[PDB]
């Protein structure tokens, strides 16, 4: 139907927004050894903002990260500086969540001003752009977590971000289909 | 005969078992074996001694007095000196050196090159940028030729579809249409051959790059070091290298002096250890100028993170010394030549520098187990993909607005 | 016309304690290579022997200060025993005081390593050239490209096209596999997307092929040491010995460059490569997974290689040359006949028979016997399994569609 | 003391400059240096001598008289023998050998493997025949599945066009049609992935094959030589190896004796030179069984066409000999042990066998400049092509006749 | 307050004969490194010198039986001359009888080879992986396949199809380039032909790519010797010296393994690696195209590398260490001041200045200054030229077709 | 036209037959060094049957070849034996020439019995098969002339055989076109 599809659109938008938010704000992205805990290093469940440890008496206490350990050129050094700035800001996942929120707002508003049709189109565009930003963000994260036989693993925040991307793509498809049906109703 | 020396490895090092059965073996080093050999040749008696002032020979201007083994030799405290002591004008005026047993000179040290961090757009490395630019030009030109020769000699192949056809041919992704005229068919076939060769070459050279790793030193000399300014220089603050640069009058070394005087932060260090640490941790942006023998010794010590690059900026020699008017001077002068001609000195050099190498040979390992490609290698193409998708959506919206209005 | 107290020493398999010691007695209480050899020697010399063992459990050796022998040669020069049938190596000092028969068995220093285990290539090894991150991000990019294509192809009302979501996914998949589909984009947005996707695929496929070629090539130039020079010039593999013995002496007194280098490495060992017992070296090499090598008498190397677990290998010819021999006291009446018997036995092949018997026939490993390097079905089995799975899923969806479309 | 020897390189060889300043240096060889060392240890006087009868020691049964250095030692003409003389029972009964200075035994010689002539159908080498057969089976199965799932679930894909589609997919040559149902699309995608992986693997392994050459010996032992019968055996007609095989009672060597007795043409030769020539020119079909020392010497002589493979089939030793009742026997017995323990014998072995190597080391060269592929490498695919064209014309004519009638 | 007869020897660039000998006189008749050095030494010691040369044209050397010196040291110990300013190497025997100043210039045995010439990759090098026979037979097979396809497609009258000869050629070309055309065979004969052609193309393209990868990889692992160990272990390159001199002595008396091996190779030389003059070695290396190496004093190596033709290179650090020095008679009044002057000059950098002046500034080669290995436009230029040719031919055929079809 | 095409067909058939015949019977195929002349060897202009020399007093005199220098299995050894047998027989070029002759005979006979049409079809089939046999023959020759930095070159007999192949293909095309036209004339 149509109202069913709009309902699923809205629910998926809200679910993806929540998933991305908590994935950002849970610091359970990565498991590895750090050397910050006390010799390859001590276990740790890192995150997007603040690494955090789970061995020794330091368990349960943990701090932010630098993202600029060595020295480079502040104004303009190289692609490494830009990569580290983007990784520290993490503006791509945040942008994705913002776009999901805006798409949800647009689709919810569509119920009022039912005459308009470009609302759903804008919502779909926002959702797709959110997916693109999310995939860029994960690419940046992974490329930045490279040293240059250690071990690592990924946690549920990572998979939550991925699920947010998937839901964003699905919701964009559904919104575009809604717009297509509405334009069909016009003759 | 009492022989003076000084603590500087591998010329002087206390033995691992000096606490037990010290005898004459409490001291160990290249100079020790050399002193043994020369005393054997001259048939003398030597008990190894160390100068309480571990400073090298030099004379205080305000006092006119010497400080180091030079004081021992001039004042008679010591009968002979066997240490990494460099020949010099001022010291020769008071004592009588021998012919050098160790020839050396200022050199260069740098961080050993290591697998560079792969950058974005590295996937273009196998092909020179000129080849890529010519590829683009050929794409444009062949598309244009197809457009012309199809408009002016039809048997569909507008400019847009011509570009599409050429692009699809370059990626082996096939075509939605094919030329039906002999001219279009000729153009298509030639473009096809071009693409085949280019893709095969890209693949082959990438396989080469990933099969054998060759890491090249950015610098291979000292003039090549003066030409650029990205990398730093380094000299012990109070040591003969700094004076040699100061008093020099050759273009290259004067340029280095100007750089090292007008450069911040302070390139100089208070100890060779500080300079080697800076080189190790700077990640290839620091170059230290020291004596070649120490550099060769360091290069064979773990963590084996440094090499010596280039020749030598100067010629010097380490010379045994005796007091003026002695009788050991002539026999030692002959003895060093004896050892040099026979081969003793070369064997000792191998002994303390190459043998006992905490490192290995020039190539201790090879064919290192290849690493699977990581996202950092091919992240640039992902970025390009996403940028293209964004551009496509932008273009679609622009067309929407233009047509609706 | 009396008996002879032949001395021996329990070092397997030369002399062994029988399956049941408590039941048997006399010479028949032991078994091994040397007991049989003494049997044939007694046969060919015509005498009876009351077997015996050295209490010290040690081979001949002289304490410098005491100037006394500790072991078999002590059991002989002092008259305690009349013969010695054991792996009694021939040396200068030993021969200076007793009579050695001609060697019955030659040997020398050798090398032991971890036996190269039959490689398990691994199902899903065809993905190794590309890290799993790349594969998953490829999948996500494929989904994103398909959705963007659907959007830019079916967003306008002027068409209200063939590029639905399903056909978009099909087109993207065909593009990645460098095949192509019947439908192609006609607009500019779709063509931009297709071209950038095509570039992506080109790079990715070329990278996969190139890295795979590198993998196979480097796996194809690996050269096992097969010698000591290969073990000497290299430095990644550890090659140790016993803390004390004749191997350490051979390296110390070594006047050759290769073994001098080996001695320098062993002295400059971090950690200590040397070990105290051949069991220690065997376990260290077993567990070190090829990072360690052990030098020892070739004979023990062969025996061990024929022991459970059968996970050790001998490489290279013997570094040196030595010899075991039957010993007798100075000025005895046995040297002549014993030497004649040893030579006769070796000429008529008895000793090789016994060696085969006690090194291979009693060998638990029982292994006695293709470096093609062509790709094997194990290398690429995962894709075959994927193929079967896809075909089965296709049949299942066929049945679903058949049930579906009922009306 | 007069030392007997015999002409057998590198144990005895006349010096290149024997015509001038012959002295004691007219003779040269391993045995010469060994005799010098042992006489030095024992402090004796030796003038090198050669036996007029260059035959090795042996006794005529009908006469009971010895022929060779054994006659010299028993009859007193010679005080000592230093030659590559093997210890043996019969000879020990009359003289008194020493402990061996050279341990050896029967071995194997073969033609050094060389780049094999490329055969037709070599282009399948990178993939095992099982992979090709499974490829064919998968092609058939996927085509069948497509046919079924298209007949029983239509949205064209008969059996014939299904086979055509699968074949085109395997060759990356594209398709005239594509499945429109989810099931057909799934099958096509999976087949596509399969083809991608397989083509990439073929290309990569071919690159490996053409980059590094590894030539493997067909045999690595003597039992592995007895298992098969393609290759020949060889023994000097009158030499201890033939008797050792004759009197043997072990399974493998008895089997070899049976083969060498029941095989034609004559495996045996009258001289080692004939056997080595047969091995060199037979192109790997001849294996000669000789003594290991000679094999090692030959392997280091040009044209460097042979190696030694496998261990040794027997244990022997070369032993200095003295007449019974002498007093030199004990000092030489101790001297050989002196040399063995110190390292003299190993150094001499390196000296005459490894050093002076007309050949090089184990790997004198590497990374030989690669050769462009020749028609012989890919002639099989040309044959297949032409056969396919002939078959196509034949099928067309058959269809013509069938339809016209 | 008198003059000093300084001895020298004409060995370029140490002492040279001026551009015009007949016009000048006295000390001003020569030029070189050593004449200038003597100028500064006279300045810093304060004396005049009447330059001179050794008639024998030889360096110091003593005939054993005659026990007489042949050259400069003979010109000194016998009082004929008072000083010697030349590349007079410091040795034991020489120093036993005269006074050597401290070295003014250090050197040693080195290596000379053919300078690696800027590689000319070669237009049409992209065909090298496949022999021209393969390419031409490919063309012939393409023609045959096209004709057979035309035949089996347009032989029957039941169709009396799209597969004419022209379209057959187009289809075969597209098949070889792994692109594909709009038309495909529908019969069984055409499909057999297409499939077998496709297999052929697959094999051929894979072979081209693989052999090219091999070419590049092997060209990418080549390691120039850069040392003596690389020159020692290898045996393909020839490394000779002078027949007689100090290099042969250094190798003879060599107590090190590497140079002992070099000496063994040189003695076992086939043909004779040794040569009689440095000119002979220079020409032999110049013409041998890298199969030969020459060992000589580093200084001549640098001078030669700075000579026309500039086609020689020096590799590796000096094998040994030696020294030239100013000589004087035993018990003279010049040793002190001359040594002081040499040390002062070296400390204040004069000698390095003169060395640069006479080795590089007067260097004809004038060369003092990219191992990327990425494919360059020269590697694949032939295909670009082919592309231009094909486009031009297409335009020409376009003009023909335009003129054609007039009616 | 039609008679023009038939004339060209016949002329090309005869020309190709002559070219193949003389290419077989001229022994100027290859130039190389042999070691049979008297040290890499002496120059020689080899052939298909009899190598032949042009240096020294042996110039102008020359002999057949063996094609079986070493020893193999007479009844059945390996693909090498079959290759050498085929190369010695050279039955593929001879077969090609025979097929060209038969095609020429068929097309010439076509003038009589003008009613029949399968004559030209048979001629074209023969010509195409001749081309295939020729290309196989050259492949065999080249593969057999491989030793395992020498020099070699090819002579005018080689290029004559190639021209025969080209003419055979062209003539097959023309014959097929003739058959097509004749079938067209039938309604
Ligand atoms: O914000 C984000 C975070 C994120 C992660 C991913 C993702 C996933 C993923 C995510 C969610 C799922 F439901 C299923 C899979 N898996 N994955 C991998 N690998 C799979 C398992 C690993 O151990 C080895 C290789 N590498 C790189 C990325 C990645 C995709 C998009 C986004 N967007």
């Amino acid at each position: 139907e149509k109202g069913v599809q709009v309902l699923l659109t809205t629910i998926g938008a809200f679910a993806a927004f929540g998933l991305m938010t908590i994935a950002i704000s849970t610091d359970y992205w990565l498991y590895t050894r750090a050397l910050i805990c006390n010799d390859p290093g001590g276990l740790t469940h890192s995150g997007l903002w603040r690494i955090c440890c789970l061995e020794g008496l330091k368990r349960g206490v943990c701090v932010k990260i630098n993202h600029f350990p060595e020295d480079t050129d502040y104004d303009h050094d190289s692609a490494e500086y830009l990569l580290r700035v983007v990784r520290a800001s993490s503006i791509f996942p945040i942008l994705s969540a913002i776009l999901l929120l805006l798409g949800g707002v647009c689709v919810a508003a569509s119920r009022v001003y039912k005459s308009k049709r470009n609302i759903i189109l804008g919502a779909g565009i926002l959702f797709v752009a959110a997916g693109l930003s999310n995939i860029i963000g994960v690419i940046v994260y992974i490329s930045a977590n490279a040293g240059e036989k250690n071990h690592y693993s990924y946690g549920w925040s990572f998979y939550f971000g991925g699920l947010s991307f998937i839901l964003a793509e699905v919701i964009g498809v559904l919104a575009v289909n809604i717009y297509i049906e509405r334009s069909r109703e016009a003759h | 005969v009492v022989v003076t020396t000084i603590l500087e490895s591998p010329y002087v090092m206390m033995k691992k078992n000096h606490e037990m059965l010290e005898g004459n073996e409490r001291y160990e080093g290249y100079c020790v074996d050399l002193a043994a050999e020369i005393a054997k040749h001259c048939g003398f008696k030597y008990k190894l001694t160390i100068v309480g002032d571990g400073k090298y020979g030099a004379r205080d201007a305000d006092t006119k007095i010497w400080n180091g083994m030079v004081g021992e030799l001039v004042y008679g405290k010591a009968d002979i000196a066997i240490a990494p002591l460099t020949i010099t004008l001022v010291r020769e005026e008071v004592i009588d050196f021998s012919k050098p047993f160790m020839s050396l000179g200022i050199s260069i040290m740098i961080k050993k090159p290591q697998k560079s961090k792969p950058g974005v757009f590295s996937f273009l490395d196998p092909l020179a940028y000129e080849i890529w630019m010519c590829i683009v030009f050929a794409y444009i030109g062949v598309s244009v030729v197809l457009f012309l020769v199809s408009r002016f000699s039809p048997y569909e192949f507008g400019i847009f579809n011509s570009l599409w056809f050429s692009l699809g041919a370059f990626m082996r992704q096939g075509c939605d249409i094919s030329p039906r005229s002999l001219s279009g068919r000729i153009v298509g076939g030639v473009w096809w051959f071009f693409t085949l060769i280019i893709i095969s070459s890209y693949t082959a050279n990438l396989a080469a790059f990933l099969t054998v790793e060759r890491m090249v030193s950015p610098i291979e000399s000292a003039e090549d070091l003066s030409k650029q300014t990205e990398i730093a220089y380094g000299t012990l603050d109070s040591g003969s290298t700094k004076e040699f640069f100061r008093r020099s009058k050759i273009a290259v070394f004067d340029k280095m002096w100007t750089y090292m005087r007008s450069a911040e932060p302070s390139v100089f260090v208070r100890t060779t250890a500080e300079g080697v640490a800076r080189v190790r941790k700077s990640k290839g942006k620091y170059a230290y100028l020291l004596e070649s023998t120490m550099n060769e010794y360091i290069e064979q010590r773990k963590p084996c993170d440094t090499m010596k690059v280039g020749g030598n900026l100067d010629s010097k020699g380490y010379g045994i010394a005796t007091p003026k008017g002695s009788s050991l001077g002539t026999p030692v002068n002959l003895a060093v030549l004896k050892l040099s001609e026979q081969g003793v000195l070369d064997k000792l050099k191998n002994k303390w520098w190459y043998d006992k190498g905490e490192c290995g040979a020039k190539d201790s390992g090879s064919k290192e187990k290849t690493s699977a490609l990581s996202l950092s290698n091919v992240a640039g193409v992902f970025y390009i993909l996403v940028g293209g998708l964004g551009l496509a959506m932008l273009v679609a919206l622009i067309e929407f607005c233009y047509k609706s209005r | 016309n009396r008996t002879y107290i032949v001395t021996t020493i329990l070092e397997d398999p030369y002399v062994m304690l029988k399956k049941n010691a408590n039941q048997f007695e006399g010479n028949d209480r032991y078994e091994g290579y040397c007991v049989e050899l003494a049997a044939e020697i007694a046969k060919h010399v015509g005498y009876s022997y009351r077997l015996e063992i050295v209490s010290d459990g040690k081979y001949g050796a002289r304490d410098p200060d005491t100037k006394a022998w500790n072991g078999m040669v002590g059991e002989l020069v002092y008259g305690r025993a009349d013969v010695a049938v054991a792996p009694l190596t021939i040396t200068l000092v030993r021969e200076e005081v007793i009579d050695f028969s001609k060697p019955f068995m030659s040997l020398g220093i050798s090398i032991m390593i971890k036996k190269p285990q039959k490689s398990k290539p691994g199902v899903f090894s065809f993905l190794d050239p590309l890290a799993y991150e790349i594969w998953m991000c490829i999948v996500f990019a494929y989904i994103g490209v398909s959705v963007v294509l659907f959007l830019v192809s079916r967003f306008s009302p002027y068409e209200w096209n063939e590029f639905g979501i399903f056909n978009s996914l099909w087109f993207s998949l065909g593009a990645f596999m460098q095949q192509g589909c019947d439908i192609s984009p006609r607009s500019l947005s779709g063509r931009i997307v297709g071209g950038v996707w095509w570039f992506f695929t080109l790079i990715i496929i070329s990278s996969y092929t190139a890295n795979l070629a590198a993998f196979l090539t480097v796996e194809r130039m690996v050269s096992p040491i097969e010698s000591a020079e290969d073990l000497a010039k290299q430095t990644e593999i550890a090659y140790g010995t016993l803390e004390a013995g004749s191997t350490k002496e051979f390296f110390r007194r070594s006047k050759i460059a290769v073994f001098e280098k080996m001695w320098t490495y062993m002295k400059s060992a971090e950690p200590s490569v040397f070990v105290r017992t051949t069991e220690e070296g065997m376990i260290r090499v077993r567990k070190s997974k090829g990072k360690y090598a052990y030098l020892l008498e070739s004979t023990m190397n062969e025996y061990i290689e024929q022991r459970k677990p059968c996970d050790t290998m001998k490489v290279g010819g013997n570094l040196d040359s030595k010899g075991y021999g039957i010993a007798t006291p100075k000025g005895s009446a046995l040297r002549g006949p014993v030497n004649l018997a040893v030579l006769k036995l070796s000429e008529q092949g008895v000793l090789d028979k016994l060696k085969s018997k006690w090194w291979y026939d009693k060998g638990e490993c029982g292994s006695k016997d293709d470096k093609t390097s062509a790709l094997s079905l194990s290398n690429v089995a995962g894709v075959f399994y994927i193929l079967i799975g896809g075909l089965g899923l296709a049949m299942l969806v066929a049945l679903i569609e058949f049930c579906y479309k009922s009306r």
